[PDB]
């Protein structure tokens, strides 16, 4: 029974070390994915707002040519 | 064997890096070209200095070190400086555009473009090791690379190296030399992210080193060069255990056992003595009792806090030079008799001691006197929490208004990471309070 | 290296632009031919920031010269320093501007705009590591204001992750009789609050009052005003141009100076004021209303952030003591909820004619006084529709004036919000 317990201890040590590596790897994967999509969302909104300025700037130039 | 790989991240880490290696070369009799005349085993060996230096067949002794910065200026000075021959070019890694004092750019935006390259070069050093002990990480809390890139690196090292030991030397920010209003944000973010990944971290308060330079070395307005030479001595005393051998040398891992009662309580306070000018050290022999007693004066600490208003959970004393056991035993017995040091009730009142006989060295044209003997005390005291408290307060002041947060949100971070990081620091401050309460 | 790309637009923009290049060229030891004749390696170390390197060891400003009038760009070529600029960087119009923002932003400016971008694109593409862009202009005219802010917007599309920096000259009735400038300025601030990272507020009301009251010039010229603008511009770009730790690039400066993204309008200052001191005096003069290039009393608000650059051979211990002194004695005027919000740099190399000098860069809530002044003038004519046909004629709606007014007054509210906030 003492030999089975010695085995169980060394397996627990290996398993906890492996679980720590695993969670570090998952937590880091979800952080970097979350950051990428957040940053792309912020630049998309920046340029989609700058493109609304281009639509408005052509409405101003076409409104001029509707005073002819 | 028991090799250590040193990693120097960002300006602070790199420049403290230069001072440390320069100092190690002078201590081991290694020249700026890497040749070491006193070493008769050419090509390799397992002498104590081989924990920090590998060896080429050509007789060159090469630091087991990677230097990383997201910006080429500081490392370019290493690449063309006095010690350029010491390092292989692959050990000196640089990007183009820095992290702009933003944790988010160091960890996510800019940092991710160079992280796989850095692990590659670290792996090349690891594959040269017969029995890798672990890593020493040098970095600022305040900078964007020092905070953000170091965090990323630490997370990745835990994945790629399991539980190999990882020690930090972390530069804690001071108003006298700071270059960023957001340093408190970066300090809290990196401390939170790194806490689970670091086995032992030595904080170096720049304000403390600044004061020691002013007060003890008569330096008017200290520069990084001044600060760094003194930091190097303290780092040298801590690593001395690994780099030398001797009958009374206690290894850094043994001090670690006494210093870390619980995994999160891994921030030892370092105190160093004597820090004295050549002019004052003339016709003045400072005894073992004198320098030991100087470890309990808070003016000589690496972090500004007061251990006399806290409780010790460990006390380790790392002597170097002309020091013999009789003198050390007598000095520590005086500390006991006089008291002035309360331990928590759950901790034995021990003083774990080591001695290396090689005396302290100084760099040419430095401020420090060459003394016969020196000591670095490493203590675990509840008072170190004061450093977190000061920083956590500055964090709160700005974060209640969300001041500067848009710079972090703009690089992909959420407010959730800030408040999560601050909760972990609140929990850390409570841990240092809890361990200091007496048992029922 | 960290390259900046300079743009000067309109009459005012090209005057202060030209004089900026005179002053910093003298400092780096560059003569009008573009050759180095100096004595110090520190002059060249960060020369790539503003100058391209050419064949035959020469140095060319990374500068793009723009205006809708062809005349001002002849006068740039004329006055020595002028044969230094790159000939194909000169992008000129024909019609001229007419102090009409709509013309500069929508019609006449839009036609010329792509010719400017092509030059910007050529300069930007051979940069090793581009920091971003520096525009000099006035907000009272038509080209510098309307086409300048169009330029800014069009450069953000193609370089969204670079820094956009402006030196924006604000209109004063004391300097210009043009009635329509409150409209031009308000419309320009509407653009700047959204599309720039950091804007230095060069205020002609402040510049005239320094020249008339302090300097005692009974009839001040544009050249008298621009001597003050060029002193400021040398001063606030010192950290970008020489080696150092503090605010050494445009992004690091922004991160130290801009706590909230809309609040990026700085209030520069300078001592000594001159025409053509000890560290305690320099330090006192910096935080005093008389020395500010915006017409705002800093003791009517609080400073969110501050940068202080001291130039000359002085004691760094003395500078540290005085900057601590000034914060202790003026603590109320620094927001308590941003700790360590005053940063200090010291540069050994002084400017021309002085042996020591100080430059000040303040993000002050008192800057609202500038925007209120402009907003009172704007609304004085907008409540009775005066001269709107100039703008409606080019196709603008009456609602774009309302939206511009409303955003500038929001900006005033936001300055007041953070002025009144506390640590509690
Ligand atoms: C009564 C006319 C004078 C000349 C005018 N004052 C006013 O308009 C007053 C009176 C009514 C109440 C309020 N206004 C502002 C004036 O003194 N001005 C404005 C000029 C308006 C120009 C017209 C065409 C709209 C001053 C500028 C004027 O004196 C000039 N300075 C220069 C000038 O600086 N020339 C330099 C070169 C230069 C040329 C053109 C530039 F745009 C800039 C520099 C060289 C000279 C030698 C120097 O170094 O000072 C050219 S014209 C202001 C600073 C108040
Ligand atoms: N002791 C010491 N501190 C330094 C040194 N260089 C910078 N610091 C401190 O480190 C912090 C600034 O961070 P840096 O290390 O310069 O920044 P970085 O890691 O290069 O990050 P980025 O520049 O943002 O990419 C401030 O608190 C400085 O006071 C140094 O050589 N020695
Ligand atoms: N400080 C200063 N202000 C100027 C200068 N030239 C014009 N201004 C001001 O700029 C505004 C008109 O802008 P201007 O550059 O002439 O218009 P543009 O033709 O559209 O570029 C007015 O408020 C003038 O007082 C100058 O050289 N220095
Ligand atoms: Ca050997
Ligand atoms: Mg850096």
């Amino acid at each position: 029974e003492k030999r089975e317990h010695e085995r169980e201890v060394i397996q627990k040590a290996i398993e906890e070390n492996n679980n720590f590596i695993k969670m570090a790897k998952e937590k880091l994967a979800q952080k970097m994915e979350s950051n990428k999509e957040n940053r792309e969302a912020h630049l998309a909104a920046m340029l989609e707002r700058l493109q609304e300025k281009d639509k408005h700037a052509e409405e101003v130039r076409k409104n001029k040519e509707l005073k002819e | 064997m028991r090799e250590c790989i040193s990693i120097h991240v960002g300006q602070a880490g790199v420049q403290i890096g230069n001072a440390c290696w320069e100092l190690y070369c002078l201590e081991h009799g290694i020249q700026p070209d890497g040749q070491m005349p006193s070493d008769k085993t050419i090509g390799g060996g397992d002498d104590s200095f081989n924990t920090f230096f590998s060896e080429t067949g050509a007789g060159k002794h090469v630091p087991r070190a990677v230097f990383v910065d997201l910006e080429p200026t500081v490392i370019d000075e290493v690449r063309t400086g006095t010690y350029r021959q010491l390092f292989h070019p692959e050990q000196l890694i640089t990007g183009k555009e820095d992290a702009a004092n933003n944790y988010a750019r160091g960890h996510y935006t800019i940092g991710k473009e160079i992280i796989d390259l850095v692990l590659d070069r670290i792996r090349k050093l690891a594959d040269q090791c017969t029995g890798l002990q672990g890593f020493l990480v040098f970095h600022s809390f305040g900078g964007g690379t020092g905070s953000g890139f170091t965090s990323l690196l630490m997370e990745r090292l835990s994945v790629d190296y399991g539980k190999k030991s990882k020690l930090e030397f972390s530069i804690y920010p001071a108003p006298q030399v700071s270059t960023a209003v957001v340093e408190p944000y970066n300090s809290i973010l990196t401390t939170h992210t790194t806490l689970e990944h670091s086995d032992c971290a030595f904080m170096v308060d720049n304000e403390a080193i600044y004061d020691i330079c002013r007060r003890n070395l008569d330096i008017e307005r200290p520069t990084y060069t001044n600060l760094n030479r003194l930091i190097s001595q303290i780092v040298s005393s801590i690593t001395a255990s690994l780099r030398f051998d001797g009958a009374l040398n206690v290894d850094l891992t043994e001090f670690q056992t006494n210093l870390v009662p619980y995994p999160r309580i891994h921030f030892p306070l370092a105190t160093y003595a004597p820090v004295i000018s050549a002019e004052k050290a003339y016709h003045e022999q400072l005894s073992v009792a004198e320098i030991t007693n100087a470890c309990f004066e808070p003016a000589n600490q690496m972090v500004k806090c007061d251990p006399r208003h806290g409780k010790y959970m460990a006390c380790c004393l790392l002597y170097r030079g002309d020091v013999v056991p009789k003198d050390v035993n007598a000095a520590i017995a005086t500390i006991k008799t006089k008291r002035s040091i309360q331990f928590v009730d759950w901790c034995p009142t021990g003083f774990k001691v080591g001695i290396n006989y090689q005396p302290p060295t100084v760099v040419p044209g430095g401020d420090l006197a060459k003394v016969q003997r020196a000591v670095c005390m490493l203590s675990n005291t509840t008072a170190i929490a004061e450093a977190w408290a000061r920083l956590d307060h500055k964090f709160d002041l700005m974060y209640a208004k969300r001041a500067f947060v848009h710079w972090y949100v703009g690089e992909g971070m959420e407010e959730g990471e800030f408040s999560e990081a601050r909760e972990d620091m609140a929990a850390l401050e409570k841990d240092y309070e809890e361990v200091g309460v007496d048992s029922v | 290296m960290r390259e900046i790309v300079h743009i000067q637009a309109g009459q005012c923009g090209n005057q202060i632009g030209a004089k900026f290049w005179e002053v910093i060229s003298d400092e780096h030891g560059i003569d009008p031919t573009g050759s180095y004749h100096g004595d110090s390696d520190l002059q060249l170390e960060r020369i790539n920031v503003y100058y391209n390197e050419a064949t035959g060891n020469k140095y060319v400003p990374r500068a793009i010269l723009v205006d809708l009038e062809p005349g001002t760009m002849d006068s740039v070529r004329s006055g020595p320093f002028g044969q230094i600029f790159r000939p194909d960087n000169f992008v000129f119009g024909q019609s001229g501007a007419g102090n009409n923002w709509a013309k500069g932003h929508y019609t006449e400016g839009a036609e010329l705009v792509d010719s400017v971008l092509d030059v910007v694109r050529k300069e930007s593409e051979s940069c090793d590591c581009l920091q971003g862009f520096q525009l000099t202009h006035s907000l009272g005219g038509g080209t510098g204001s309307g086409m300048g802010t169009l330029l800014i917007s069009k450069i953000r599309e193609e370089y969204p992750d670079r820094i956009m920096n402006t030196f924006s000259v604000m209109p004063s009735p004391k300097v210009s009789d043009t009635v329509v400038e409150p409209y031009n300025a308000t419309l320009s601030v509407h653009q700047l609050v959204e599309n720039t990272d950091e804007t230095y507020c060069i205020d002609n009301e402040a510049l005239y009052d320094i020249c008339f009251r302090t300097l005692k010039l009974t009839t001040p010229t544009y050249g008298d005003l621009n001597h003050l603008v060029s002193a400021t511009m040398s001063g606030v770009t010192t950290c970008l141009r020489f080696p150092g730790q503090l605010n050494a690039d445009l992004r690091k400066l922004a991160v130290n100076m801009v706590p909230f993204p809309r609040l990026h309008f700085f209030m520069p200052g300078f001592a000594p004021l001159t025409s053509r001191l000890t560290v305690p005096e320099l330090t006192q003069q910096m935080f005093d209303s008389k020395n500010m290039m915006a017409a705002c009393d800093p003791r009517h608000g609080r400073y969110l952030t501050v940068a202080a650059i001291f130039r000359g051979r002085m004691s760094m211990k003395e500078v540290d003591e005085q900057m601590l002194n000034v914060q202790n004695k003026n603590s109320s005027y620094f927001v308590e909820w941003i700790p360590n919000n005053v940063k200090t740099a010291v540069c050994d190399i002084p400017p021309r004619g002085l042996k020591m000098s100080a430059t000040f860069i303040g993000n002050s809530t008192a800057i609202q006084e500038l925007f209120k002044r402009i907003s009172e003038q704007f609304t004085a004519m907008f409540r009775r529709k005066a001269f709107l046909h100039w703008y409606t004629g080019e196709g603008m709606d009456e609602m774009e004036f309302t939206e511009a007014e409303s955003n500038m007054n929001d900006l005033v509210s936001e300055y007041q919000q953070y002025q009144d906030a506390t640590a509690d």
